[PDB]
């Protein structure tokens, strides 16, 4: 489920064909090839949609609910999103150029840029990064059109 | 050194959470171009100075037909200091000629 | 036992150097090596665009050649004009490539 | 029974506290109450979405909401002895490196919107005077306006 990404959506895509052979199945190997299972289910207000789907139903409530995350479970591993964007002197030694280190990662913080990631986690990656290129210049200028109109007038 | 360090992984992992996950959705989409437009900028000046030891070369090739000139005594007394001169005015046309390439 | 388990919660940090490595591997060369010649170009770059100046003051020095030749003073003085076109730009147009990067 | 169903269908969390004076606010639900087999019917369909409160719905297409765009609020926080002090200054420098960059996410993303529109809301002021007659050559002038913009953007 959430270990692979790949492996969750399996038995949910198979899920909404299973869960109505589940009530096909009941009193039958196959829905087709048994008869005993045709009077079990009814054609209109079925007792499978009189408790089984209800209960289904407050689960479908959950199950969404579970689901979301489901799908947040599965996109987290494909994609991390986490807040947007002598011996012992020798040791002490290590850490300088540890500390040295960091202020590297400091500065490689902001070396590709700090006017763009600071001003803005996403403007040219793929979620609405694509949408900004599409228009002319940002998505922002939809919310300066709507006043544009009252502008030329 | 057991409690100092394992608290340096503390860091070094907090310098690495927010790290390996920031710089991999900003630099992969512009780090092949990234490098690229200043190469084109290299190159353009690399370029240039390959020319520009071209048109040193045609100094050394004007020195050639300074030759012809040479032989004459009145101006090779000229031509000598000339090419002191012509020996000293490489240098610092030169050396734009030599850093342009790097 | 929590500072064990803190140490325990510290060998749970020491993966994911054993986690980001396939990324970081293309994070900690490609990005580190392209940067640090830019830098290292910046300060360069800086030199590169200088040095016409002091050889123009170079240039004040050994001026009395170029006369005396058929022809010396052009020769240093075309190619410091595609010199100067090269930062007459100035990146205006790289900017619009970088605005491709940018958005 | 069901005359209360009607009104816990709305929600059933915030239910019980009208839920005691309730029955005493109201009596005309008890009427369509005493029609069970209609009134049961389209309850029983709607009663498993109907025991979910219409915030609770809302509450979990916030869930997608919380993972990865979370806009509620955000937290940003001898020779042994100079390895200490190292340790003691730089993790705090580096926790500060990492909630400096954490602090700014909350805000990141809008400040290229808010200089935006305060460059965009300033020539806004004097074209809202008179804009009707010329609108061509004021749509000229939003295409390259904003091209100081982007430039602004991207410096």
């Amino acid at each position: 489920m959430q270990s692979l990404s790949s492996s969750a959506p399996t038995p949910e895509a198979i899920l909404e064909w299973l869960q109505k052979e589940m009530g096909y199945r009941q009193l039958g190997p196959y829905n087709g090839s048994s008869k005993s299972h045709v009077p079990s289910i009814d054609a209109i207000r079925k007792i499978c949609r009189g408790n089984m789907i209800p209960i289904w139903n407050f689960l479908i409530n959950r199950v969404k609910s579970e689901k979301t995350v489901e799908r947040i479970r599965r996109n987290i591993t494909v994609h991390g999103g986490s807040s947007n964007a002598l011996p012992e002197l020798r040791t002490a030694v290590q850490n300088a150029q540890a500390s040295s280190e960091h202020c590297k990662y400091v500065r490689g913080l902001l070396d590709e840029w700090w006017e763009q990631p600071a001003s803005t986690v996403v403007d040219w990656v793929t979620v609405d990064g694509q949408s900004v290129a599409a228009w002319q210049n940002h998505v922002k200028q939809l919310l300066a059109f709507y006043d544009k109109e009252s502008l030329r007038t | 050194k057991t409690w100092l360090c394992k608290r340096c992984e503390t860091m070094n992992a907090k310098l690495r959470v927010l790290e390996n996950v920031l710089l991999l959705e900003t630099y992969t989409p512009d780090s092949i171009s990234a490098l690229h437009n200043i190469r084109n900028y290299l190159v353009e000046a690399t370029e240039e100075a390959s020319a520009a030891y071209n048109k040193a070369v045609t100094r050394l090739r004007e020195y050639q037909g300074v030759d012809p000139h040479f032989d004459t005594i009145a101006r090779q007394y000229h031509d000598i200091v000339k090419k002191l001169e012509n020996m000293q005015w490489t240098i610092h046309q030169v050396e734009m000629d030599l850093k342009s390439h790097d | 036992t929590n500072l064990e388990v803190m140490a325990v919660k510290e060998e749970q940090y020491i993966q994911q150097y054993k986690k980001y490595e396939m990324l970081l591997n293309r994070v900690g060369y490609t990005p580190k090596i392209s940067h640090r010649e830019l830098v290292e170009m910046a300060e360069h770059r800086k030199e590169l665009d200088k040095m016409t100046k002091p050889v123009l003051d170079t240039l004040r020095s050994y001026q009395d050649l170029p006369p005396d030749k058929a022809l010396a003073a052009l020769a240093i003085e075309d190619k410091k004009r595609q010199f100067t076109a090269a930062e007459k730009y100035l990146e205006e147009v790289l900017q619009s490539a970088l605005e491709t990067n940018d958005e | 029974m069901s005359s209360a169903r009607l009104c816990s269908l709305v929600a059933e969390l915030g239910y019980e506290g009208a839920g005691k004076l309730d029955p005493d606010s109201f009596e005309w639900p008890f009427q369509y109450d005493d029609a069970r087999p209609i009134l049961d019917w389209i309850c029983s369909s709607l009663r498993p979405s109907n025991v979910l409160s219409l915030a609770e719905l809302s509450l979990y297409e916030q869930f997608q909401r919380d993972g990865k765009l979370l806009e509620g609020d955000d937290q940003a926080y001898w020779p042994l002895m100079k390895e200490l002090d190292e340790m003691g200054k730089i993790n705090s420098k580096l926790s500060t490196a990492v909630e400096e960059v954490t602090l700014e996410h909350r805000n990141k993303r809008e400040i290229v919107k808010h200089h935006a529109k305060d460059v965009e809301l300033q020539r806004r002021v004097f074209v809202d005077f008179f804009c009707n007659p010329e609108r061509l050559r004021n749509q000229v002038r939003e295409l390259n306006a904003l091209v100081r913009a982007r430039q602004a953007s991207s410096s």
